[PDB]
């Protein structure tokens, strides 16, 4: 189940 | 940046033996950056059809990958794999070895 | 035992040949169950996934979205926070998963990255704090922890990772939960009239873990043995070998121990003439 990953470098 | 060259094997899923259908392997590894050419030669000559896994890598970052095709192993026939790689100046040829 | 659930995902940019390819690959252990890539000619890997519905692909396929979007907006400030040019081509990796015991409970959640293949920032294992590699993952950072970004990810290590991970072994329990021990023998190569290759052998084993040691009169060859990389069969398994040169004669001062979970204990072989 993959993470949603909303926050970037 | 920096760039690691590929670790190259060549090998049979199956022990090999001379009539039998197996499949024939090119694991390459420890590779970076991703962009990598890998061929499978049956007698010097271009495997033209070959499938591979899906990009991955390992816990250092170093990618991987599986070439691999089916093939029946003779005793005359000679197959190697063929890999280039940003680090590579020419291509390098690792010949499959039934021992290794 | 214990299991792990891991997504390995690689962005990368390649100017003049459209925006940056993301590919995002999970496993279970040592079996990748699920592929996402943006090149994919057709959206629509491991049978126990199968019985998943279309509701569970809509979130993981929009998840999917997000991250090629969130990786694309990383690569493009990750040239700015290096002063690089916009012509040459980078990756950003990231890993990211969960860890549990036998009990299913967890053991330790994951969350990093690396740009151009060397460590750029990770959540640390309290899954409260990170460890910045340089200046640029120290401005990372700080956005970071001004959005509360480590909150949020321990909420999704510690709940839903770990719930879909015990879901997956449950689903897959014949497979993810059986271990194939190797198949094993020792080969024997003359290199010349004075010495001679033992070569130990290791096969057909699942999960890809596995100790190859020689030992001469009992003692570790660690220095001597040559060992190859642990390399997939392509069938699920795994095949190793480690090998010593010997003088000849000398064989039988030399035993291989084979270590591996599907092994009740360890495996003492010697060449067999
Ligand atoms: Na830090």
């Amino acid at each position: 189940f993959l993470r949603g990953r909303a926050y970037g470098l | 940046m920096i760039q690691r060259t590929p670790k190259i094997q060549v090998y049979s899923r199956h022990p090999a033996e001379n009539g039998k259908s197996n499949f024939l392997n090119c694991y390459v590894s420890g590779f970076h950056p991703s962009d990598i050419e890998v061929d499978l030669l049956k007698n010097g000559e271009r495997i033209e059809k070959v499938e591979h896994s899906d990009l991955s890598f390992s816990k250092d970052w170093s990618f991987y990958l599986l070439y691999y095709t089916e093939f029946t192993p003779t005793e005359k026939d000679e197959y190697a794999c063929r890999v280039n790689h940003v680090t590579l100046s020419q291509p390098k040829i690792v010949k499959w070895d039934r021992d290794m | 035992g214990s299991h792990s659930m891991r997504y390995f995902d690689t962005a990368m940019s390649r100017p003049g040949r459209g925006e940056p390819r993301f590919i995002s690959v999970g496993y279970v252990d040592d079996t990748q169950f699920v592929r996402f890539d943006s090149d994919a000619a057709s959206p629509r890997r491991a049978p126990w996934i199968e019985q998943e519905g279309p509701e569970y692909w809509d979130r993981n396929t929009q998840a999917f979205k997000t991250n090629t979007q969130t990786d694309r907006e990383s690569l493009r400030n990750l040239r700015g926070y290096y002063n690089q040019s916009e012509a040459g081509s980078h990756t950003l990796q990231s890993m990211y998963g969960c860890d549990v015991g036998p009990d299913g409970r967890l053991l330790r959640g994951h969350n990093q990255y690396a740009y151009d293949g060397k460590d750029y920032i990770a959540l640390n294992e309290d899954l409260r704090s990170w460890t910045a590699a340089d200046t640029a993952a120290q401005i990372t950072q700080r956005k970071w922890e001004a959005a509360r970004v480590a909150e949020q990810d321990r909420a999704y290590l510690e709940g839903t990772c770990v719930e879909w991970l015990r879901r997956y072994l449950e689903n897959g329990k014949d497979t993810l939960e059986r271990a194939d021990p190797p198949k094993t023998h020792v080969t024997h190569h003359p290199i010349s009239d004075h010495e001679a290759t033992l070569r130990c052998w290791a096969l057909g084993f699942y999960p890809a873990e596995i100790t190859l040691t020689w030992q001469r009169d009992g003692e570790d060859q660690t220095q001597d043995t040559e060992l190859v990389e642990t390399r997939p069969a392509g069938d699920r398994t795994f095949q190793k070998w480690a090998a010593v040169v010997v003088p000849s004669g000398e064989e039988q001062r030399y035993t291989c121990h084979v270590q591996h979970e599907g092994l009740p204990k360890p495996l003492t072989l010697r060449w067999e003439p």
